[PDB]
């Protein structure tokens, strides 16, 4: 935060050594008569320097003077050459300025003056950070790529320049040709730089080459989600067979995409980014088809094997806790005597009979059911991270610790009945309701259920929890107001509110209207109660409880399309885990392989289709060549008035 | 052909793509011909032997796209468009692909209130959508504008 | 499944014999001089193969290779004949692919070399599935009438095709054009392939001989759904009688499309195909008024009488089941004390008074009640189907099988009345709620109670069934879990969970929140009780049940117009059942006849309307 306030104080500092030196101030506006009347002088310190550790060249090109910065070469060769040297805006030379800002006669003019194309302008003002609006690279190559200057592209490879040139991120220049806010013109500056390599063997060709996380810009425009990027790049990767009438029969390159991947493949880069614009290329051209012959054929089945015994497991593991051994209450009921009931207690030496040796069996595949969990789950928490990124992995997000937490409070239980333990009855009520509701997991798999399970969630992260609030609140104040009306009165003919924590568990149910309400009709209640409850159940029932009806009603129709969206990415989720996990003897590997068919070693998906035929838009671009409604209109007005 | 915006280049891009179905950047006379045979006419060979060295500059023989960029320019009709028409196009235009979509209409209505079906949705891309693709162009969104 | 993973390994392995063979390597480019090279030599493999079965003209003629596919049929004229002999494209000639690719010159070429225009492409890459893309039909006249070319269409019938030519689906050219895609562009080639017939007298004239499913061109257009050629096979069959200023007076001609039929007619073919796009064909012009017409007239009127006749039935059942025979206890009370209170029992002479001689007559209408509906209802569902399209007629759907179920409990306690079975109550208690319900079958003619009951099925099959399977999750988790909290302790002063049946039972009522819960406030309850119950009524009654409210909410707009269309078809539904099954001296025939009006002997309708 206070960077910002630093960085301010750089840009008015230098805004004051420019007022304040002769021959920056000249070199600022154009002043070409009164260059010549500093620079004849003797001691013309001509490697003056500011706030940015700036020359007198840096302004001209800064403040775009062409013609006061010949004066200033002309004068002084030296300063084409010595970078800024202050830590903001670090290796940014002369020639950098002049090709953001895009100038044609300046760029040509340095380059006669044998200026450094290979510079590097590698200062805390240009890396990719928040911080920054732009991210144009380090090299004069990259500057000149990123404004879409196809003038200055080819007069940089011409003087010379590097078609590989790698930033301290590792990215070369196609990599931040990706990253740039306008898609389109980033296609048409694309295929010119690959025009211009041409010649690079190098046993890497020029866009196969990754950056320091290991991504092709193939693979990077699919992590940041450039949907026009990813269509171009799929030119390349297909192959069309043949064109019988309105029906093409394409083949797509599998050899980036599949998830056969002992390197980190394209299915688990888009699937674990955060990026809500990268789930949008799980529905292009050949992912599409992918997944949906990897979930029909043998993504289905094996999840819904798994389904089943899981559920057959939590219902051996129900049935351990239904079975629990009980002998009747040992001592007394001298615990006084009015407030009592509890009359059995858990057994010791519980195994002496033939039907507890049924259910030995029934706890046995129990606890080697919760062992089972935390082998295959818990060696992907303490291995791949230090639990920095298991949260939200796509948004599925809680069921890693639903599985974790109960596979504690199993084995929370086996230390209890060992040692003997007295309250075993709290480490199984929660391990049977994170038990039954982790059934939910396995709702993902029907579309039935699919949907319906993600607004579950968006309601328990979102409009239930902002409520849950503004409800403590409430009833932390009406609660502590209802006790000490009650305070001075009898606690048997109306008990609701005699314990403080009884009078918040009594309030909690009013509130939801689960319980009825505190009323006698024999004796007369306080005559504070009948106002403080008509006030009670009008901000709970009438105004709240009808304001979570009206809030989760606005959202479930906003995030309807999102929703769908959310579940075609729980089923590449799925597929990726289960082809991950299960060994190679099951899962045969997508798409066809080529070795029978000569096309080498890679392995191919051929997807036939029928196009259209849409006769007006190719009549004409041919000439070209050459040697229900009415309600529909309204709501076009409703976009005109609301653009205007 | 340094005069054409953002959204005719991609509305350029796919017009390249339907005549070229191969999957590369080159219009030999193959897939002219195939085009021509396909709106019914009966292509001259010479008149398929003119077209593409007509605008052909680098004299490989196949039309690539930025001779593809250049001959459209050259033939280009006319477009006169404003300046809030532009800036309203490229914000409701989420991806960048030149297109407003029906998944990119249904983003535009729940910003203002303004609950539609799925199926008023399509609606109002068929008023729109003047040649057809299920999509709505750039030079369509601006005929729905300045028509009154 | 496994079909899809074959096919695309033919595709390969034909991209492969044409690499691995110098003739069809050099026909799939051009290379019209290395064609010279290979067929001057003595044995160049002329009739070579490949994956599909192909020749080089093949070849030629896929990859649209006029300068090739010359040289191949000049050094060899057999390739014209001789089809791919391959299970896929099987009968395909290299006429066919000139056709589809849309040539002209290379058409023109292989019809100078007497190719033949009555090939047969009866592969299982032509037939009408879901797993191809396209359905041209077999022909090279249904190729060329598919692909909208005109040119090679008037240059096939010159050439000797055959206008009637048949499928093996036994579909003409004229039904083909209907199943297309591109509805505007069918209409301009049937006004063609029409006009080129012109002597078809055949006792058969063209647009009248059906497929082997009984279908004309007229009703293939209304089971399918082609609202546009519906509209443009109306032209036939109207007159325009007189034009008074802005008034007009059309004479549609009801012969395919009245269900008068003894054959199957249109009304029969639209209400029972499953297609959601030919209901839109109940909306056109003659079909519209004539539906109105036999509703408002005779449909109901013979509606709501059958509504009064069933409604005075369910009286009468209802009255058997209050004043049923009931005696009181016979032995003891002696079941263990505290948990019985039954106190009768039934009986078993029970008509021995003369107030149950009343009753008999009032049961022998039920149970003869029973028959009836069990041979009007059981000799369609045997009969017309082994209960392969039984489930949802329209959408319709329960009602068949909610009047069965009735007339089936009915005829069960008739069996446990004779032969003097103990439980009684179980056959009953479902023969009622069964058998009211089925009172809202007859909620379809009133507009107010029709677009509504329709909604009550869209939500039972739909928006209730998939939150009644997070609910059982739900209930499943905490039942077990209340369960075992009060397992240790006192089941009298707090008895809601004492058995795992009825720990499901409280559950799944205070999930519903209609019974009030567990509250004792003069006993200690558990400590992890009030911390389980806390965590259930927030996913309850504070999340999941104004989740339904939310979803039941978003769906009712959504499907607004929707359950509007539902409704306007349960007319129809509804009134082609009424005419089908009363007698023909009630429910006259709809329309005007023509005997005495010089018209013929079919069935007019006219319309007339101010345009505009
Ligand atoms: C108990 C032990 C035995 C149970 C099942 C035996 C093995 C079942 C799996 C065999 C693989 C074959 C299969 O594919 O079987 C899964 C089916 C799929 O469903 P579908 O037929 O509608 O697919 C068609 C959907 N279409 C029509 C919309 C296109 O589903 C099913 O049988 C469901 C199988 C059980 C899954 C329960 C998992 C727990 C779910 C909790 C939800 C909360
Ligand atoms: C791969 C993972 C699974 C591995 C195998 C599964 C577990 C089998 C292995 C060992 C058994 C241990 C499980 C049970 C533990 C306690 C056993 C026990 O205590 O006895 C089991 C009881 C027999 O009763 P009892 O011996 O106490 O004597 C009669 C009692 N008296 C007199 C009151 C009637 O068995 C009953 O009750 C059965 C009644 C329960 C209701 C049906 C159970 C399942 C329900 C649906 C299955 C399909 C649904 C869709 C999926
Ligand atoms: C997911 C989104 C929601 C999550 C946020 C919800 C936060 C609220 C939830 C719980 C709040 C904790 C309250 C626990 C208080 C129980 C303390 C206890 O165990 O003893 C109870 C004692 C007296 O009870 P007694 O009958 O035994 O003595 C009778 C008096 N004599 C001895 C004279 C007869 O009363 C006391 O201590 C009274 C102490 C008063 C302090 C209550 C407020 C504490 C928390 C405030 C944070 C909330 C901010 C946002 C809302
Ligand atoms: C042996 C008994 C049968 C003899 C007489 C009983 C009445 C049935 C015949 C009388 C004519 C029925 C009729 O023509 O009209 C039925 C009226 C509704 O009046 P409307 O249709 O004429 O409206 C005016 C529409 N405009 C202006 C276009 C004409 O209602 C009615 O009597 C309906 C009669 C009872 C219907 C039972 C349905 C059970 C309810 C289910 C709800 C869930
Ligand atoms: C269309 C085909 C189906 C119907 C065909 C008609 C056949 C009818 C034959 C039997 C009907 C089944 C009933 C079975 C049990 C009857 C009760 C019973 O067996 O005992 C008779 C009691 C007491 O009779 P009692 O002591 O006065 O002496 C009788 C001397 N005697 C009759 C000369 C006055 O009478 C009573 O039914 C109790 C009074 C009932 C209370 C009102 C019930 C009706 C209310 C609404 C229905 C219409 C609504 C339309 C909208
Ligand atoms: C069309 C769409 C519908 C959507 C809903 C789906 C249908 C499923 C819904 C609900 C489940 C129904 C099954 C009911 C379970 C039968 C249990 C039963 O009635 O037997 C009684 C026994 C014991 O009774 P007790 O009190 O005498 O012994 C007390 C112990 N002593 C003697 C030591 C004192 O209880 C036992 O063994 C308990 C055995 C464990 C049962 C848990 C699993 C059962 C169901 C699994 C499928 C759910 C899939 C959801 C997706
Ligand atoms: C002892 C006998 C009866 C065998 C019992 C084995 C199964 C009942 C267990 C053992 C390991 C379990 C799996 C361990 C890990 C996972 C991954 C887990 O993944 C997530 O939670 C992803 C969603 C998210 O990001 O939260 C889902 C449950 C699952 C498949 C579990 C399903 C149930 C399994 C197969
Ligand atoms: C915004 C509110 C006013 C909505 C309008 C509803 C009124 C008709 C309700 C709400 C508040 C209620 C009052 C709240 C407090 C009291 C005092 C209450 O106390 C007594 O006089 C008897 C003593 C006892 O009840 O213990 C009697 C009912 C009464 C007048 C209630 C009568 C009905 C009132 C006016
Ligand atoms: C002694 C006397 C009173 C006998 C009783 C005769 C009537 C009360 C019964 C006999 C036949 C019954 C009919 C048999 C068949 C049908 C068709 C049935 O249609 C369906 O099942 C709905 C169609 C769909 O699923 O969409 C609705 C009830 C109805 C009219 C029944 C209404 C009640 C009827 C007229
Ligand atoms: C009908 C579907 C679409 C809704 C979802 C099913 C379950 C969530 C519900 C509906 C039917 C219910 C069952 C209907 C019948 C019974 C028998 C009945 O058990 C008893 O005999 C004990 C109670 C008693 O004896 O009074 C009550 C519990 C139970 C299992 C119910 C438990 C909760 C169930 C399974
Ligand atoms: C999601 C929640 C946190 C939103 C806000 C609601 C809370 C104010 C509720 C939810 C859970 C409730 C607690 C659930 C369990 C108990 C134990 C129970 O106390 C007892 O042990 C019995 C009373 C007695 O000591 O007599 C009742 C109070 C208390 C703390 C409840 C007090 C009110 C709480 C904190
Ligand atoms: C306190 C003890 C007794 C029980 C507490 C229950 C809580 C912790 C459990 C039980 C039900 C669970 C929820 C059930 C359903 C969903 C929707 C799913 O898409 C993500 C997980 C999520 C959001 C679960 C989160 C955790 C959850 C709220
Ligand atoms: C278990 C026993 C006692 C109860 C029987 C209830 C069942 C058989 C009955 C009761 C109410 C009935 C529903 C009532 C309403 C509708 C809407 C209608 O458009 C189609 C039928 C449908 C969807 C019925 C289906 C069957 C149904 C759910
Ligand atoms: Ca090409
Ligand atoms: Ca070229
Ligand atoms: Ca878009
Ligand atoms: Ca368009
Ligand atoms: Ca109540």
């Amino acid at each position: 935060e206070s960077w910002a306030q630093s960085r301010d104080e750089q840009n008015l500092l230098q805004q004051k050594r420019i007022w304040e030196s002769p021959l920056l101030l000249a070199a600022k506006d154009n002043d070409v008569q009164a260059l010549n009347k500093l620079l004849k002088y003797e001691d013309c310190k001509v490697h003056q320097r500011g706030a940015m550790g700036e020359t007198a060249l840096h302004i001209a090109a800064l403040y775009d003077n062409l013609e006061a910065a010949m004066v200033l070469m002309e004068a002084a060769p030296e300063l084409v050459f010595e970078p800024m040297t202050s830590e903001l805006y670090e290796g940014q030379t002369a020639l950098h300025i002049a090709v953001v800002n895009q100038n044609m006669n300046l760029v040509r003019a340095l380059l006669a003056r044998r200026a450094s194309v290979s510079a590097r302008a590698t200062g805390t003002a240009f890396r990719r950070s928040p911080c920054n609006l732009i991210y144009f690279g380090e090299h004069p190559l990259s500057f000149a790529a990123c404004v879409n200057s196809e003038e200055i592209v080819r007069l940089l490879i011409e003087h010379g320049a590097d078609i590989r040139a790698q930033d301290s991120l590792g990215n070369t220049v196609l990599h931040i040709l990706i990253l740039q806010p306008n898609k389109t013109f980033a296609c048409q500056m694309y295929n010119l730089l690959l025009s211009y390599d041409r010649h690079g063997d190098h046993l890497q060709p020029l866009d196969l080459v990754p950056n320091h996380q290991g991504l092709t810009p193939f693979k990077l425009a699919g992590v940041e989600g450039n949907t026009v990027m990813f269509q171009h790049l799929m030119q390349k990767r297909k192959h069309t067979q043949w064109t019988y009438g309105p029906l093409t029969s394409t083949l797509y390159d599998l050899t980036e995409i599949d998830s056969s991947g002992d390197e980190q493949s394209l299915l688990e880069l888009i699937i674990t980014t955060k990026k809500r614009e990268a789930r949008q290329i799980l529905d292009q051209t050949p992912v599409k088809e992918l997944v949906s012959l990897k979930w029909k054929r043998y993504g289905r089945p094996y999840f819904c094997m798994l389904g089943a015994i899981y559920l057959l497991y939590i219902i051996c593991f129900t049935m351990c806790c239904i079975y629990r051994p009980l002998k009747p209450r040992t001592n007394n009921r001298t615990s006084p005597r009015d407030n009592t009931l509890l009359q059995q207690k858990l057994l010791q030496e519980a195994y002496m009979t033939p039907k507890d040796d049924i259910r030995l069996v029934g706890e046995l595949v129990t606890v080697i059911g919760a062992i089972i969990i935390l082998l295959v789950e818990v060696p992907d928490i303490f291995r791949m991270g230090v639990t920095r990124f298991f949260g939200q992995t796509i948004l599925g997000g809680p069921f890693h610790v639903l599985i974790i937490t109960y596979a504690f409070m199993v084995l929370v239980t086996m230390v209890m009945r060992l040692i003997s333990a007295s309250g075993e009855v709290v480490p199984m009520s929660f391990a049977l309701v994170l038990g039954w509701c982790n059934v939910m997991y396995f709702a993902r798999g029907f579309q039935m259920l699919g949907p319906f399970t993600i607004m579950i969630q968006k309601m328990i992260f979102g409009d239930l929890m902002r409520f849950c609030w503004l409800m403590a609140v409430v009833i932390l104040g009406f609660a502590s107001a209802f006790y000490i009306i009650f305070q001075t009165e009898d606690p048997e003919e109306l008990g609701h509110f005699y314990d403080y924590p009884m009078a918040l568990f009594s309030t909690f149910e009013l509130f939801l209207t689960i319980i009825d309400g505190p009323a006698n009709y024999n004796v007369d209640l306080p005559f504070m109660y009948s106002i403080t409850y008509a006030a009670f159940a009008i901000i709970a029932t009438l105004l709240m409880l009808n304001l979570l009806i009206a809030m989760m009603g606005d959202t479930h129709w906003r995030v309807a399309h999102e929703r769908d969206e959310l579940w075609r990415a729980q089923i590449v989720a799925t597929t990726v885990m289960l082809e991950r996990k299960l060994p190679r003897c099951l899962w045969p590997r997508s798409g066809i392989c080529g070795r029978e068919y000569g096309l080498g070693d890679r392995w191919f998906l051929r997807v036939e289709d029928r196009q259209d035929l849409n006769r007006q838009r190719i009549q004409r671009y041919a000439q070209a060549f050459h040697t229900s409604t009415s309600r529909s209109s309204a709501n076009w007005e409703r976009l005109r008035q609301g653009t205007l | 052909a340094d005069q054409l915006t953002e959204e005719q280049i991609a509305e350029f891009k796919e017009a390249f793509s339907l005549f070229d179905k191969d999957g590369d950047g080159t219009i030999t006379t193959k897939e002219l011909g195939t085009v021509m045979r396909s709106l019914g006419q009966n292509p001259t060979e010479a008149e398929l032997q003119d077209m593409i060295n007509e605008v052909d500059a680098d004299g490989n023989g196949t039309i690539d796209f930025p001779e593809f960029l250049t001959m459209m320019a050259r033939k280009m009709k006319d477009t006169d468009s404003e300046e809030e028409i532009r800036e309203a196009f490229r914000v409701f235009d989420k991806d960048g692909n030149g297109y407003i979509s029906a998944a990119e209409l249904r983003h535009v209505m729940t910003n203002l209130g303004e609950k539609l079906t799925d199926e008023e949705v399509d609606e109002m891309i068929r008023e729109a959508d003047i040649d057809g693709d299920g999509q709505v162009n750039y030079e369509e969104f601006v005929q729905m504008m300045t028509a009154k």
